[PDB]
Order: structure tokens, then C-alpha cells, then sequence
């Protein structure tokens, strides 16, 4: 009697946590998300935005994570994280495709770019990503 | 005992029948927002009037000189503005002159879309090519432009300066 | 003590295995994405403008 | 109103962007404005100074 | 094989697996960035087609 009422309460747990996603999953014409796994590892996202940017040769001036986004869905926090990498365009197309290919939720958005350099002497595109990833409320 | 554990036996049953869906949910869609970026992708930036389009996409402003074209578009993405740019050139641009025409820009005085960086006037060294006619200098700027409430335009504007040759 | 295991019954599990079980789930369950992927793209395309303009 | 920093004259890097017609130079200031006891207005006076398209 | 031609490879950059480059296969493709004499990436090229 005592064991399964554990496997009761876990088990109403795991159907609340589909409730979440599942029907977020089924979302509609408006925004769109990406699938949404419980990733739940975000150091190792910052670690990887680095890795990815240093083998592609951008210095990464600035890595700035966000604020969850509290009315950004109901049954997920968005947390934003906007990432200032300059280097050549060929360099940032790559770190861009990079981690949209990566193995975690970094869904990348609204990107812009611009010449780093006043006098314009020398080729140099500093470079500002939002990508964003979406743990649970 | 009978009872409840047949309750858990189907309240699991169902967290699996769950379990595996979302992760097909999940993935169509990944591809269904792929899609949406290839019905956009072949879409805009600039209202016109044209049966043909030169170009692939539409584009904004186009001012040539006879030497070089410094040209004013918008592209779908990082994507499509990328196609468009490897289509031409890539270069190491050094020594930038200053000339009246960019404070005319400043200036408002020549119009155009200030948006965009200015400039038209440099030494260019090649790094990548595909086409053998035309040496673009670089994407001078690129900016994603979201829009508000009122509409969207999503995409990314940008602005590129390019010699062709003869 | 409880013995290889309790008396009979072996006994006693009512609170080891009471309070236990667990609850399982067990959540045979939450792993690794393929994600999925969207298509591209729509365009024939044409001449007008840019035809005269260069 | 001179609760404003001053100025119009400068030369502008962009660091993030949303219209494509404007060119904000920068938040030039602000100040939440809290009242007193003959009434409110609570709120962040602010200054900006903005270069549009063309 | 870089070296041993006497390029000084001033960059290798990986890429982005090409997700519609093929049903059975993602090509990863990298970009080589070496410098030297002809002679000497004329070698360096024709090492990499020997490997």
C-alpha cells in the first residue's frame, strides 16, 4: 500500500509536468516556440556559447544573460541571454550556425551586426545575438 | 493495494503515452518553424509594383556611380542575406576616405535610409569570391528590425557597397 | 533484528516498503531530442525593375 | 525642463537597433519624479535625442 | 600536412553541418586559411587529396 502511494503521487507529478509542456507544445498560430525539453543546465550553456565562439575566432566581448520572461508563456520562464562577439562576417554566420546546432535550447532570434571600427581602417564586425532558453515556470 | 496500484498503472501509462509524443511534437514543429522561415524567406522587405524582380528578394534603395554600386536592401535572415553575399564577394577592406557624400548622409541632404553606415570610397583586399564580376567591399551594417503592435517587418535590414567589373 | 528476509511476511515492509514505493513512475521517460527541422523556400521569380535600373 | 541634460551634436556606433528609420543617440537621461504631499506623478522623467530616416 | 608544406595556417574554421545536404549524411565542412608560395598550397592541396 505505502510504495504505491509513492508511485501515485509521483506519477500525478509527471502528468502535471506533460499538462505544461505537451499543451504548450500544441500552441498555435501567434508565436511560435521551439520544441521544449527540460533542458535545465544553463552554466553549461554559457560554457558552450564560449566554446563554439572561440573555435570559430570571435572575441566574446560581452555575454549578458536576461530576465525570465514571467508573462512569456504559462507553463515556461524564458530566460534571454544576449551574447556581443566580433570578429569577420564568415566567423559570426559560423558561430550563429554553430549553436543552432548545438544540443541544448538556445533558440537564436533578432540578430544584428555593425563595423567596430570609427575611421573604418581595418575589417572588423562587432556582433550582438539574442538567443534565448525556456525552463519551466 | 489492487486498487491504486491499477490507478498508477494507468496514470503511467498515460506519462508514456505522453513521453513519447512530445518529443514527435517537439521535432515537426522544429521543422514546422523552419518552414515559415521558407515561405517568409522567399518575402520582401519593400513594397513594389513588379510582375519580374530582378533580384531574388526585394531590396531598398540602389545608387551607382559608375564605378560602384552602393546599394540599401533587407533580407529574411542571417540566411538569405548570407546567400546574397556570398553570390558576390569578400574582402579585407584598410584605407577608408572621407568624402563629402557621407556627410550628405549625415546630413540627411542625399536621401536615403539612416539605418545604414555611410562611405563609398576605399582599398580593397579579396577574401572570398563567387562571382568573378563583382568585388563588394563587405556588409557594411545589418540590422534585424522586429517592428511593434501596429506590424512586423522581422527581417534584416542591411546595406552593402560593391564595384562589378567592365 | 528482520532475518534473510522478516518472519513470515517478512515482516514489517508495511513501513520500509510503505513508505517506499518510491514512487517509481518509474519515468521510463524524459531523454534525447532529434528536435525537427522546417523547409525552404518559395520564390519563381521574375524581372521589372531590377531589368531597366542596371 | 532643466531637470534634462543638455546637447544635440554628436557622432553615433550602433549597439542595438528595432526601427530601421531611427538612430536614438541614447537615453540622454532620467529621473523618477516622486512628488510630494500636494500630489504625485511618481513616474521616470526622461530625455532623449533621436537622428530619423532620411 | 600544413607544416610540413611550410604554409603558416593562419586559420582553420569548422562548419555547420549541412541538415539538407544530404538524407543519410550531415557534411561538415571547414575552411582552411594557409599562406605561402604556390608552389607550396599547389602541395599542401594535393596532400589533403592524398590523405
Amino acid at each position: 500500500l505505502d510504495l504505491e502511494l509513492a508511485d501515485k503521487s509521483e506519477i500525478a507529478q509527471n502528468l502535471n509536468e506533460r499538462r505544461r509542456e505537451m499543451d504548450v507544445l500544441e500552441q498555435k498560430l501567434s508565436e511560435a516556440l521551439t520544441e521544449l525539453p527540460e533542458q535545465r543546465d544553463i552554466e553549461e550553456l554559457l560554457a558552450q556559447i564560449n566554446d563554439i565562439g572561440k573555435k570559430s575566432g570571435l572575441e566574446l566581448s560581452s555575454v549578458t544573460p536576461g530576465k525570465e520572461s514571467v508573462g512569456g508563456g504559462e507553463f515556461f520562464a524564458r530566460i534571454p541571454i544576449k551574447m556581443t562577439v566580433s570578429g569577420n562576417y564568415h566567423e559570426i554566420a559560423l558561430f550563429l550556425q554553430e549553436m543552432a546546432n548545438m544540443r541544448r535550447i538556445v533558440n537564436v532570434n533578432n540578430i544584428k551586426f555593425d563595423s567596430a571600427k570609427l575611421k573604418n581602417e581595418k575589417v572588423v564586425l562587432q556582433s550582438e545575438f539574442q538567443a534565448t532558453t525556456f525552463r519551466f515556470v | 493495494t489492487k486498487a491504486r496500484i491499477a490507478e498508477l498503472e494507468k496514470i503511467i501509462g498515460e506519462v508514456k503515452n505522453i513521453n513519447t509524443r512530445k518529443a514527435e511534437v517537439e521535432k515537426k514543429l522544429a521543422v514546422l518553424d523552419a518552414l515559415r522561415k521558407g515561405r517568409s524567406g522567399p518575402v520582401r522587405m519593400m513594397d513594389a509594383l513588379a510582375s519580374a524582380t530582378p533580384k531574388k528578394v526585394w531590396v531598398k534603395t540602389f545608387s551607382e556611380n559608375n564605378n560602384a554600386v552602393s546599394i540599401d536592401g533587407s533580407a529574411v535572415s542571417h540566411d538569405e542575406v548570407a546567400e546574397f553575399m556570398r553570390g558576390l564577394n569578400g574582402v579585407v577592406w584598410t584605407p577608408k576616405g572621407m568624402g563629402r557624400l557621407v556627410d550628405r548622409r549625415r546630413d540627411s541632404k542625399t536621401a536615403r535610409v539612416e539605418m545604414l553606415t555611410s562611405d563609398a570610397t576605399i582599398e580593397e583586399f579579396p577574401e572570398a569570391q563567387v562571382s568573378p564580376f563583382f568585388k563588394n567591399i563587405d556588409l557594411q551594417t545589418a540590422k534585424q528590425v522586429g517592428g511593434a503592435q501596429v506590424g512586423v517587418p522581422i527581417l534584416v535590414e542591411f546595406k552593402i557597397t560593391m564595384t562589378s567589373n567592365y | 533484528c528482520e532475518e534473510p528476509p522478516a518472519p513470515a511476511p517478512p515482516p514489517a515492509k508495511p513501513k520500509a516498503a510503505a513508505a517506499v514505493p518510491v514512487k517509481a513512475a518509474p519515468t521510463e521517460t524524459g531523454a534525447q531530442a532529434a528536435p525537427s527541422y522546417s523547409y525552404v523556400y518559395n520564390p519563381v521569380g521574375k524581372r521589372d525593375p531590377f531589368r531597366s535600373p542596371i
